[PDB]
């Protein structure tokens, strides 16, 4: 409902989801 | 691989079409189900142009306000940049000043930029006429073209076009 | 520090996070 | 293709601070950080071990303690299959919350989950503020298994995990 969340909370997680998808690119080209 | 790493960024109001614009281009489809992007989103494609590989990075943010420390974030290291508004949504178009100004406090100098007019599908809803884009841009100096990420117009056209221009001053250097 | 952000919001980034970590571990199984 | 025979979902509930993540770390990495860093809703880690000449891969789903978190983690308590309850040994009132967080687990998670309480830091006792007979016969009361864990020191770590996974897989050997 109403905002509860920090930006630096939304931050971290918003980087860890971006590195996962550049490591995850690495790998599938790896084939 | 690749030859070059192209890094752009699409910006403009929340609900213009940046993402629906960016999966036309990756994946060749549309859905009109509106899922805003929190914070920020990327997509990879790799194109070959004049006998290179172009790897094209494009960073996809979030048009609304309390997104604004995240978006600020990717203008510096940004190549190109579309400025999409919604030909239904005059504010939206208004807006693109706006857009460009935050360009110019973050971005490069040298930074290619193109302003899409997103929608173009939507003429029983259209609030802003194809003329007043193009003026828009002449005034800018930068290029302008009406997309549909619905009706697949220009969507393909517009990044070949950000990438080729971003290839051409790259190349005289 | 100010609330800013959903539960909408973060949760829905943190299943992307969960199933971008889960796809990464299956794809690395492709020690072969 | 499949690196494993059964797939077990654990889940760790308990108060903020009382060592969840400490401990899923010591259980998967062997290692140990005094840093607190508070987790952000939820996360999960991956150790696959080997009963009964099976190939069991334990995925360990980490859960936020904090209040502000809780609709973030009760939807993860659905599809858990075993459970550890943690409190710390130096702090009585997360010691008392084990009740409420055992109310939790009736209410959002299967009527036959599997469930251990955890006695974490047992490494200092100096600051001990919950007898292990205390912790005992609150389990007792409850009807679920029991150990004192350290992540710090080691000790219990690999038993807690390994018990509720033989637990869990002897319940499915049941139902064959
Ligand atoms: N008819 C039509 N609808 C479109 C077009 N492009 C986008 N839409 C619809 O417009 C809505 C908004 O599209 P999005 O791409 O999600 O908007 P956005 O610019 O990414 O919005 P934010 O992520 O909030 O910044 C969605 O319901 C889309 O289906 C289009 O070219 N034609
Ligand atoms: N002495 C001692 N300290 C520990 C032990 N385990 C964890 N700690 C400390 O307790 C603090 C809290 O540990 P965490 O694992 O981060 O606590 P948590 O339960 O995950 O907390 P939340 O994520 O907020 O729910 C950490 O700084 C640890 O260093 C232990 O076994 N012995
Ligand atoms: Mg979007
Ligand atoms: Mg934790």
């Amino acid at each position: 409902n109403r905002p509860r969340f920090t930006l630096q909370e939304l931050r971290d997680v918003l980087q860890e989801r971006n590195k996962l998808k550049s490591q995850l690119l690495v790998v599938q080209e790896e084939l | 691989t690749y030859d070059y790493l192209f890094k752009l960024l699409l910006i403009g109001d929340s609900g213009v079409g940046k993402t629906c614009v960016l999966f036309r281009f990756s994946e060749d489809a549309f859905n009109s189900t509106f899922i805003s992007t929190i914070g920020i989103d990327f997509k990879i494609r790799t194109i070959e142009l004049d006998g290179k590989r172009i790897k094209l990075q494009i960073w996809d943010t979030a048009g609304l306000e309390r997104f604004r420390e995240i978006t600020t974030a990717y203008y510096r290291g940004a190549m190109g940049i579309m400025l999409v508004y919604d030909i239904t949504n005059e504010k939206s178009f208004d807006n693109i000043r706006n857009w460009i100004r935050n360009i110019e406090e973050h971005a490069s100098a040298d930074v290619e930029k193109m302003i899409l007019g997103n929608k173009c599908d939507v003429n029983d809803k259209r609030q802003v006429s194809k003329e007043r884009g193009e003026k828009l841009a002449l005034d800018y100096g930068i290029k302008f073209m009406e997309t549909s990420a619905k009706a697949n117009i220009n969507v393909e056209n517009a990044f070949f076009t950000l990438a080729r221009d971003i290839k051409a001053k790259m190349d005289k250097k």
